[PDB]
């Protein structure tokens, strides 16, 4: 039996940034919900649409795993119907989202003295993201009426800022690795489910 | 895009950046304060320069959003903070001269030594030596020698510098669209824009005189009592109808009358309330003290301390290998980092200082959600007010009984209450006239009502008429007596102490009324009162987002400063002073001087 490889999307070395969240497909496998309760400390295991207990005896079409790390006081924005810098400009979920959100503290391997400026988020954007959309653009945000012509300067700002995690911040500024799972059902026959 | 969006975006980018730079500066300063080493000094100096450079650059980049097109009052205070010009309005030569004058005055104050008329190799400085003489000596001549020497071998060297400093600061204030430097200082209390909560810069003065008029009688009675009991230690040196000489007040400048408790004790026989022996015999340490103080704050609804507070903070002297500055301070590094640096010992004073510092920490934690520039007290007199009001309840005998100290069959007599009230009055009520006189003198000097050739004459006339203190030796126009104080040699404000002293008792009265307390106000404990915690937290969380008038109204229900709560606290002492002063003269005469 080919088990679902939920061992590389939950235990990788380096996770993606907020503005470049990775998406890995999981299909044609057998569920391993038991090992999911490893890494016992969970800051959140909120689920939507379906109950965690009944997720075992359910067959779907495709399961998507999205991974990124956000600060402590911003985990609340990973949920339907939320507004904020993370929700509007980085990651948006639909109002009818079905799945679970998993978050746990990571201030042991995602922080360093001096600052971990390898994780960055989008701060300014002209529009607001529609649900499930990425944007790896790096143009200069025009905050005025005079064109910037792709350089920095008055009323022209770089869109991406860097967190700078340090291992002495609080439980709201400390890093938190967040993995969200989405369940979709299509006209194709259901295959992704265990015994 | 209107100016509103352009200002909002600029502030939104400034407030991520400032957070990182301030954190790294605060971490460097904390590392220096824990380890006094050359490498740490280098890191502190190298990290406290990027902050200044970035602040100046953003202030220069924030002058293009005029404050008449912006209509949000939350974005108009950040721009007010960021648009201050300071000393940048001056030329390069003027700024260099001002910095040199300030540094020279600070150096002369710090490294200042007076030397004896006797053998000239052994001679002292202020700390220690010139404070031990002023605090623990009963000789009339030695105190006079110290008082005259400090103002003779230091005061001469600041007047030529203070003249140019006054001129340059007035020119800078006028260039920054003000009236003088005193108006610049008063601008902290200025509120405009919000209807019904305005406060002009000139109204602060009038409020100060209005409060001092009501404060006058209690201070006059206390002055008469201190004069009456101070004539026993100096039988032939104090006039029954005159003013108290300046070198007999228990302090170098007479700021506090605390060191007169040994000479002016109401009932000497009865001890005071001390729990040092009880703490020692119960095996108490710094951890126990801070846990009890934490339980005190938990009892009123305020939250716990952060887990990082216990691990990242130093509460005991490291020892001999490490060298640190043993000054009790509360640190708000930002981004969730709260630390307390204090060399705790097993003493009642440290027990109260722990509550004071944790009150500061709670105040800092309250407004962590506000923007960076608004993360401060509403005015310059709330942080100490909160500390003192939270410290006051800890010294009550009932709270001591609650925490298992002091025997549970203690008889709280009606004489230890008088002793405690007089001890509190010697340090709370005896400093308001001094602060008022000093601030009024500096304000009049800045405005120009006092010409340059009348500084000392006006200073001594004001001290004689307001405070009730007469100089022991005549002073000409060559001395500069006010500059001998730390807060005058180093550029600092002084009315914040008066303002905080009036604020603290208003806060205490409001919280005790909210706690359903019955009896005298000085027997009040706010423990086990959720309402008194919510009422305070409603103001603690605002920060600078709202004017100080609204913040004061949110707690005390009033609109401005008041002195009735202060005089209610000292009411039994006031009645006792009337009872004891029946056969004495209440008041002083300006004419009498010791050298007349
Ligand atoms: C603050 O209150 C605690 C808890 O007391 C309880 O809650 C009160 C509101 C009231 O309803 C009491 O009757 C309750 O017992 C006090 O702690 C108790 O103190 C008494 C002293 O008589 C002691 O016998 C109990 O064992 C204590 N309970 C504990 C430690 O859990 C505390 O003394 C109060 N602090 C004050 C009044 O300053
Ligand atoms: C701070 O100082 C700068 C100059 O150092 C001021 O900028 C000038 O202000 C005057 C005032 O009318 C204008 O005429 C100039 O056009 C401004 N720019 C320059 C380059 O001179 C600035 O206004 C000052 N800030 C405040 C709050 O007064
Ligand atoms: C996660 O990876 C680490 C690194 O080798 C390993 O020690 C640990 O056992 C892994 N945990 C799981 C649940 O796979
Ligand atoms: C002021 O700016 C803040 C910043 O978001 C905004 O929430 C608030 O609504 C603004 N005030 C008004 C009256 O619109
Ligand atoms: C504060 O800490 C104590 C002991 O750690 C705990 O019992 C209490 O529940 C905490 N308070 C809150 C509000 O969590
Ligand atoms: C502080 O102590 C010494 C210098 O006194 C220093 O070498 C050491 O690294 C410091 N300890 C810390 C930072 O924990
Ligand atoms: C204290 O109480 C006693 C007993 O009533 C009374 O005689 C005395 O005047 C009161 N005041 C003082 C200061 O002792
Ligand atoms: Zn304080």
């Amino acid at each position: 039996t080919n088990l679902c490889p939920f061992d590389e999307v939950f235990n990788a070395t380096t996770f993606a940034s907020v503005y470049a969240w990775n998406r890995k497909r999981i299909s044609n496998c057998v569920a391993d919900y038991s090992v999911l309760y490893n890494f016992a400390p969970f800051f959140a295991f909120k689920c939507y649409g379906v109950s965690p207990t009944k997720l075992n005896d359910l067959c779907f079409t495709n399961v998507y795993a999205d991974s990124f790390v956000i600060r402590g006081n911003e985990v609340s924005q990973i949920a339907p119907g939320q507004t904020g810098n993370i929700a509007d400009y980085n990651y948006k979920l639909p109002d009818d989202f079905t799945g679970c959100v998993i978050a746990w503290n990571s201030n042991k391997l995602d922080s360093t003295v001096g600052g971990n400026y390898n994780y960055r988020y989008r701060l300014f954007r002209k529009s607001k993201l529609k649900p499930f959309e990425r944007d790896i653009s790096t143009e200069i945000y025009q905050a005025g009426n005079k064109p910037c012509n792709g350089v920095a300067g008055v009323n022209c700002y770089f869109p991406l800022q860097s967190y700078g995690f340090r291992p002495t911040y609080g439980v709201g500024h400390q890093p938190y690795r967040v993995v969200v799972l989405s369940f979709e059902l299509l006209h194709a026959p259901a295959t992704v489910c265990g015994p | 895009s209107t100016i509103e969006e352009q200002a909002k975006t600029f502030l939104d980018k400034f407030n991520h950046e400032a957070e990182d730079l301030f954190y790294q500066s605060s971490l460097a300063s904390w590392n220096y304060n824990t380890n006094i080493t050359e490498e740490n000094v280098q890191n502190m100096n190298n990290a406290g320069d990027k902050w200044s450079a970035f602040l100046k650059e953003q202030s220069t980049l924030a002058q293009m959003y005029p404050l008449q097109e912006i209509q949000n009052l939350t974005v108009k205070l950040q721009l007010q903070a960021l648009q201050q010009n300071g000393s940048s309005v001056l030329s390069e030569d003027k700024s260099k001269r001002l910095n040199t004058i300030l540094n020279t005055m600070s150096t002369i104050y710090s490294t200042g030594k007076v030397c004896n008329p006797d053998n000239p190799q052994e001679c002292l400085l202020l700390e220690p030596g010139l404070n031990e003489i002023m605090a623990n000596s009963l000789d009339y001549n030695e105190r006079l020698w110290a008082w005259e020497s400090w103002r003779s071998e230091v005061g001469k060297q600041l007047r030529p510098l203070y003249e140019e400093y006054v001129v340059l600061k007035n020119e800078m204030a006028r260039a920054n669209h003000y009236e003088d430097y005193g108006d610049y200082w008063r601008g902290d209390y200025e509120v405009n824009g919000v209807d019904g909560y305005d406060y002009s810069r000139g109204q602060l003065i009038e409020d100060v005189e209005h409060t001092f008029e009501e404060i006058k009688p209690l201070y006059e009675h206390l002055h008469a009592y201190v004069r009456a009991k101070l004539m026993n230690a100096y039988p032939s040196y104090i006039s029954p109808i005159g003013c108290l000489p300046a070198h007999l007040l228990g302090d170098m400048w007479g700021r506090f009358w605390t060191n007169l408790y040994s000479l002016t004790v109401p009932f000497g026989q009865k001890p005071n309330i001390d729990v040092t022996d009880a703490m020692v015999d119960q095996a108490w340490d710094a951890q126990r003290i801070f846990k009890e103080a934490e339980k005190f704050f938990v009892s009123v609804g305020l939250p716990n301390m952060t887990q990082g507070f216990w691990e990242n903070s130093m509460l005991t002297d490291p020892g001999n290998v490490q060298k640190a500055v043993c000054h009790p301070t509360a640190w708000d590094l930002g981004k969730g980092d709260f630390r307390i640096l204090m060399c705790t010992k097993v003493t009642m004073d440290d027990f109260l200082t722990a509550h004071h510092e944790m009150g500061h920490i709670q105040y800092d934690m309250a407004y962590a959600a506000q923007p960076f520039l608004l993360r401060n007290g509403a005015n310059e007199g709330f942080h100490e007010a909160v500390g003192e009001i939270m410290s006051l309840s800890a010294a009550t005998p009932k709270h001591l009984k609650s925490i298992g100290l002091l025997s549970p069959d203690f008889q709280e007599d009606n004489e230890t209450e008088i002793n405690f009230l007089l001890k509190q009055a010697l340090t709370i009520v005896g400093t308001l006239p001094f602060t008022y006189m000093l601030e009024k003198w500096r304000w009049m000097v800045f405005k120009g009502e006092i010409p340059k050739d009348q500084w000392m004459k006006k200073w001594w006339e004001m001290k004689r008429e307001i405070v009730g203190v007469v100089e022991p030796v005549p002073h000409d126009e060559t001395y500069c007596d006010p500059a001998s104080l730390f807060h005058v040699s180093n550029d600092y404000s002084f009315i914040r102490y008066y303002t905080r002293t009036l604020y603290q008792f208003q806060f205490q009265e409001a919280l005790c009324q909210a706690a359903k307390h019955e009896g005298p106000l000085h027997k009040c404990d706010i423990s086990n009162s959720t309402e008194a915690g919510q009422k305070l937290f409603n103001m603690l969380r605002l920060g600078k987002s709202e004017p100080w008038t609204l913040a004061l109204e949110n707690v005390v229900g009033a609109k401005n400063m008041n002195v009735r709560p202060l005089l209610n606290y000292f009411e039994p002492l006031f009645t006792w002073l009337k009872d004891q002063n029946k056969n004495s003269f209440v008041g002083w005469s300006t004419d009498w001087s010791p050298y007349a």
